[PDB]
């Protein structure tokens, strides 16, 4: 794999898991419970710079999504179960407009990085007639 | 067409059936021997989708 | 590209819930009955890397057992219970089904 | 020879001849009593390729020369005059542009491989 | 026609002429006679899946447009003619939210095709430049 | 697309009706009046299918 | 003139004549008296095919504008002039809704022809393209 | 670019065609009363397989066995039109709408998506005839 094709296509990758992600997030905002029981804590993924040993650039990665460790924000209905004493139900803590602006600008740069591609594969093709 | 749109529109025969019937019931003061008449409605079968 | 899905699902799903919003506020004076509330699950989809997809499956949890409010008939046979309290029924098949 | 291309020509023409049809039939969407047209699309091409004189050719300067509307059955009668059913003139319209895209498409490329067999 | 055109079509035209039944009928609700003098009796719609020969499935048919069996209300008005003994006039019988909320459905039904069919298209476009 | 022009009718002649009880309610306290009483008529339009 | 274009063309101006045509009815609507003193009369367009010779179809024709013969509905203003024996103004009988109707219904056909013709000029400048 | 990847992408087109237009079926059917016969009608899907099972290795997909979807077939309640059983009931075919507005968005793109695969392999193979010279 060319390098060049290699790191815009890390790029392509880790733009559709953050937009997944974020799609996950808008989706289950609202949603009381998890499988066993609990919270639905909402996720974030995090970006980090690819080829580590080797010129400290080219590509990102995003290794190790993590969740957003916010408090959670509660409401009240002691009837309902999972509420402890104090009947609060924890209700997963989604921000929409942040996901959306999240949604959005992942749509914009999976779409840059598409179009890299497409000018890269290009250039390269092009370069195979060199003289003939 | 979606089941909420159907429920909706029966909801919404169901209260005009009992404004028919308050309407009915009103009119008829004055109606010597009459007897009241109150509409008692119900839900219908539930459509499980999915078991506990 | 199946981040579609996973929206989709939500949007199908909440539409489940519009439909029992309906049927329960349909059944507005309708003698004694228990509003049917609801619930979104988060459904995790573990796999082999990168969990980061939920589905948004919709559920009813179960009925809302609030006593509703008292209309006074003065029928000599119209019987209200108290809080948690039930008319036992024999049902279509035959069992001891439970009314308000 | 060189009458291979024939039938995909009379194809693309009558395309034409009933994109003319359906036009005229959407132009026509709102007079009274209209009573809208079209033709039968097989028959009508079958019929073209089954089936021309050229005259006589005595001493120069002696001038050679030369020279079914089906109606669709309406539903929603109108009373207002009109048989033209929107809907059905719309999808026919759009399937009739697409076969003519095809067509065209087609006979392209049976004169790219006559020409390529030429070099 | 080609197969979905076909299809989405006669989608198309059955919702037409399902909404054609109920704008008739909305707007007849209060009418108290026809020509020949009759009560006018509110009309329906039966949808049949259409291609009952081959693969048992596809597009819709609605012939046959017939006549919905409500017991045709009756209003009082013995000094009308059109009233029999124990003077009844007719007084059609129009459910109008039914034909409200049948309306809202049926244009929705035809959107959602035309949006189909407008992917379709798309999509049948890229298909003819198939090699050239 | 023609469904708008039975709908137009109705309204049309909704606003027929209305004028006819004005003209018919304007006319209260004129001497020995008689009340036009109005109907609406249902119009097939028998034609060749559905 | 190409012949489709003809047609097309031919009907977005009878459509144009037509909205005209309803847009001055619904502007004169409530108009007491014309220049030389007359009732303003409701105008009218007259669609016909065109091409008469060859074809019997294609495109329309709006020829013979016409004032509508509606009885003219009459109220009572005697002492306003234009007012005959047994004072009565003459007052223009246009109805509002069948021309708030007509501009619709002519809005809607004209995109529909506007659109046919755009449609037909992909066609055709793709007919250009034979083979080059 | 060899030709057995013609008939790989052929037959994504096809089946990825032959879905779509079922998918269109369900979309147009919803709110069908009755069938032919006289029956609700059921709501179809397309079962995707791999396309020549054995040995082989990995290879086209095949679209056989449409199938009969088993949702709960959810049900109307009007006592005044017939095809309604003792406790009046219209059947009422079981159409998930917005599923199938997503089945056929995402039909189309892989469609298109193959069309295109179809057009590269056919460049790559033309520019292979020009070998040597």
């Amino acid at each position: 794999l060319l390098n060049i094709f290699d790191i815009a296509g890390s790029a392509l990758a880790a733009q559709s898991k953050r937009l997944n992600v974020a799609a996950s997030n808008l989706a289950n905002a609202d949603s009381v419970t998890g499988p066993d029981g609990q919270p639905y804590r909402a996720k974030q993924v995090v970006f980090q710079v690819d080829a580590a040993p080797g010129q400290a650039t080219g590509g990102v990665k995003v290794a190790s999504v993590i969740e957003s460790q916010a408090p959670e924000k509660l409401v009240y209905e002691p009837g309902n179960p999972l509420a402890d004493a104090n009947g609060y139900v924890k209700m997963p803590n989604v921000d929409v407009v942040g996901e959306m602006v999240n949604t959005m600008s992942a749509s914009r740069s999976y779409q840059a990085n598409i179009e890299v591609l497409n000018t890269v594969k290009s250039m390269m093709l092009k370069t195979l007639t060199l003289g003939q | 067409m979606i089941s909420s749109l159907w429920i909706a529109k029966t909801g919404l025969d169901a209260q005009q059936t009992n404004m028919d019937v308050i309407a009915n019931n009103l009119a008829n003061v004055s109606t010597n021997g009459f007897k009241r008449q109150r509409a008692v409605f119900e839900d219908l079968l539930y459509q499980t989708i999915r078991q506990p | 590209d199946h981040a579609i899905y996973t929206a989709m699902g939500a949007a199908s799903q909440t539409l489940n819930q519009q439909a029992v919003t309906a049927s329960n506020l349909a059944n507005a004076s309708t003698p004694g009955f228990r509003a049917q509330l609801n619930a979104l699950r988060a459904v995790p989809v573990d796999g082999l890397s990168l969990a980061t997809r939920t589905l948004v499956t919709a559920s009813t949890p179960g009925a809302d057992m609030t006593p509703g409010q008292l209309d006074y008939t003065s029928r000599p046979l119209d019987v209200a219970l108290q809080q948690d309290g039930w008319l036992v029924v024999q049902a279509a098949d035959g069992a001891e089904g439970y009314t308000r | 020879l060189d009458a291979a291309l024939r039938f995909q020509q009379e194809a693309l023409n009558l395309r034409a001849q009933r994109q003319e049809i359906l036009a005229a039939n959407i132009a026509n969407a709102d007079t009274p009593g209209y009573q809208a047209r079209d033709i039968d699309f097989a028959s009508e091409l079958k019929k073209v390729m089954v089936r021309g004189v050229a005259l006589t050719l005595t001493s120069s300067h002696h001038i050679p020369a030369q020279a079914d509307l089906l109606y669709r059955v309406p539903d929603q009668p109108s009373l207002d005059g009109n048989t033209v059913d929107m809907d059905r003139e719309r999808t026919q319209f759009a399937d009739n542009s697409l076969k003519y895209q095809m067509g065209l498409t087609v006979l392209g490329s049976q004169l790219k491989g006559m020409m390529n067999v030429l070099q």
